């Protein structure tokens, strides 16, 4: 009844990239199995359908069979258009209703190892004066993109009130993240400096603040 | 063909929202639309299907009574209502065509999605309409920025000097907060000699609230 | 019998038994329907003793009929852009069909040896394959709305036929009779016989 | 016997002589096939006198 799926694929430029789809007895078989892709921030396409049959202005690198109950393809090579998601799709006799897998990103297999810039803001005048206090840690530029936030308060670590994001894609395919700690505004002074530590591949990037600038 | 639908809309967990899909290019009269969904962090989720001509339609399971169907051939477009929304319903709507007619159970095995419609995004989340707060950040090669903060929902656009300043301008991601509000910063690269001469405005703009924030980033002695 | 005549022209008017002509005076005591749809080189099929498609696997008929069959183009309704794939057919079965059988699965044939039992592939095919009414199709592939009349012998009292008019009968006189059908020459008289209420 | 309905509907089935519900059960001994193509207002035509 459920269409399990990987959540993403990794294959090197020309080479065969496998993507497994599986279902029930009665979702595979019973039922035609189809295929669509979806482009990034835009609308899916068909891409195949009627089993091994394809369509017109579809290239022939779709290989893709449902086999007895998993359906497997692969794709002859690798291009940069081709970084979309595939979607699985069969009809099942007792849901009476479509199902559809979770998609599998296929990924292009060169930047070199880059330092984080870390730039770390204490709480604004405007904002102190509305009785909040927010510091701001600013993470940029670093590949790959996998940092862990640790804030510290003079020598005791702070756990409650931090909000983090996930590192996304900058414009010169650099990774980029905030960090956000909702603090008392009484808090802020009363300690003597609060420090915003970065580990990024084994290397900490540390920037401390203080109320009396 | 051409299947255009409803632009993207704002609401709020227990309400009702209404899209439509307008059909062009074909045959309205026997030529079905299919209602899909997809969600972040999973795949598609199929809801159902209206007749055009006909009234007979059918529902998955999990959406049996919550979805409703209403169509208009007059004006060939079908109207697509939901009632009593719950907040993890944040996701897109597409209009989905399917050639031929389908109106029985059985030939959904033959029957496949041609053209797409446009995504309907809908942002659903346990807060209300709240306009953003701006301060800025004084700086301490300077870095000056400003903070978007308890804003809901999303999007917030962000401009400096008007877009006249776009070298060095970074807008980062927004972030979840306890509370369900949303917490942005964008920070710009400028020289340290440029700081007591040029002068540095965000332009803070959330469209969902109206509301337009124009900040002033100084440096503080 | 006058209201089915503003349909649609009428393909085929055969009739087994009941000669179409006369369905006024005969009345019978039971009237069956049996309707669906058949393409163009599929008309023929709807006749006593035929097989391949429809008399073999999906509708079999039996070999004595006295009913009446009425088929009309359906051009105008049923026949859509791109084709209609609400309609289907049985092709492959173990076995052939009793007459005036109904069949319905979800099963999957066996074509073979191999005991696929739900799984599709080789020797291992569905059953039921749909078919299609494309405007670039000929008439062979054409939407013919087709009912079956099925009519019996009268062997029961008359229940529907024509509002023909019943006039008051006489008695020990020469006259003509015309009862649930029946029809002869001679005189009524009263009887002191006996026939059980049934 | 049973690869022939898979190809194509068929307009017209006639057979004289033989059966067609029951080819299976007779075995013959010369099987001549003649080979050619009709309109469709000659259909009828291909039957004797
Ligand atoms: C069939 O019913 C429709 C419904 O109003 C009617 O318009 C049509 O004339 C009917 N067809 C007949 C009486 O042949
Ligand atoms: C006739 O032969 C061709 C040759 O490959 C094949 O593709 C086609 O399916 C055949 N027709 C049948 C089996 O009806």
């Amino acid at each position: 009844p459920v269409l399990t799926q990987p959540p993403s694929a990794s294959g090197p430029p020309g080479q065969s990239v496998s993507i497994s789809c599986s279902g029930s007895r009665s979702n595979i078989g019973t039922n035609f199995v189809y295929w669509y892709q979806q482009l990034p921030g835009a609308a899916p396409k068909l891409l195949i359908y009627k089993n091994d049959q394809r369509p017109s202005g579809v290239p022939e690198r779709f290989f893709g069979s449902k086999s007895g109950t998993s359906a497997s393809l692969a794709i002859s090579g690798l291009r940069s258009e081709d970084e979309v998601d595939y979607y699985c799709a069969a009809w099942d006799d007792s849901l009476s209703g479509h199902v559809f897998g979770a998609g599998t990103k296929v990924t292009v297999l060169g930047q070199p190892k880059a330092a984080p810039s870390v730039t770390l803001f204490p709480p604004s005048s405007e904002e102190l004066q509305a009785n909040k206090a927010t510091l701001v840690c600013l993470i940029s530029d670093f590949y790959p993109g996998a940092v862990t936030v640790a804030w510290k308060a003079d020598s005791s670590p702070v756990k409650a009130g931090v909000e983090t994001t996930t590192p996304s894609k900058q414009s010169n395919n650099k990774y980029a993240a905030s960090s956000y700690l909702s603090l008392t505004p009484e808090q802020w002074k009363s300690h003597r400096s609060y420090s915003c530590q970065v580990t990024h591949e084994g290397s900490t990037v540390e920037k401390t603040v203080a109320p009396t600038e | 063909v051409q299947l255009v639908q409803s632009g993207a809309e704002v609401k709020k967990p227990g309400a009702s929202v209404k899209v439509s899909c307008k059909a062009s290019g074909y045959i309205f009269s026997d030529y079905n639309i299919h209602w899909v969904r997809q969600a972040p962090g999973q795949g598609l989720e199929w809801m159902g299907w209206i007749s055009p001509d006909s009234d007979d339609t059918n529902y998955a399971q999990s959406f049996q009574g919550r979805v409703t169907m209403t169509r208009d051939t007059s004006i060939t477009t079908v109207y697509m209502e939901l009632s009593s929304l719950r907040s993890d319903d944040t996701a897109v709507y597409f209009c989905a065509r399917s050639v031929g007619y389908c109106s029985l159970n059985s030939c959904q095995r033959w029957m496949w999605f041609d053209t797409w419609g446009q995504g309907a995004l809908v942002t659903v989340s346990s807060a209300s309409t709240k306009g953003p707060s701006v301060f800025p950040l004084a700086p301490s090669t300077a870095a000056l920025g400003c903070l978007v903060k308890d804003y809901f929902p999303e999007p917030v656009t962000v401009s400096w000097n008007s877009g006249a300043l776009t070298s060095g301008v970074h807008t980062f991601p927004a972030v979840l907060q306890s509370s369900g509000l949303y917490s942005l910063s964008s920070v710009v690269t400028v020289p340290s000699s440029s700081l007591g001469t040029q002068t540095y405005i965000c332009n803070v703009n959330h469209k969902p609230s109206n509301t337009k924030v124009d900040k002033k980033v100084e440096p503080k002695s | 019998y006058s209201v089915l005549y503003n349909l649609a022209p009428f393909f085929t008017f055969k009739c087994y038994g009941v000669s179409p002509t006369k369905l006024n005076d005969l009345c019978f005591t039971n009237v069956y329907a049996d309707s669906f749809v058949i393409r163009g080189d599929e008309v023929r099929q709807i006749a006593p003793c035929q097989t391949g498609n429809i008399a073999d696997y999906n509708y079999k008929l039996p070999d004595d009929f006295t009913g009446c069959v009425i088929a009309w183009n359906s051009n105008k309704l049923d026949s859509k852009v791109s084709g209609n794939y609400n309609y289907l057919y049985r092709l492959f079965r173990k076995s052939n069909l009793k007459p005036f059988e109904r069949d319905i699965s979800t099963e999957i044939y066996q074509a073979g040896n191999k005991p696929c039992n739900g799984v599709a592939g080789f020797n291992c095919y569905f059953p039921l394959r749909s078919y299609s009414f494309r405007p670039t199709y000929g008439v062979g592939h054409q939407p013919y709305r087709v009912v079956v009349l099925s009519f019996e012998l009268l062997h029961a009292p008359a229940t529907v036929c024509g509002p023909k008019k019943s006039t008051n009968l006489v008695k020990n006189k020469c006259v003509n009779f015309n009862f649930n059908g029946l029809k002869g020459t001679g005189v009524l008289t009263e009887s002191n016989k006996k026939f059980l209420p049934f």
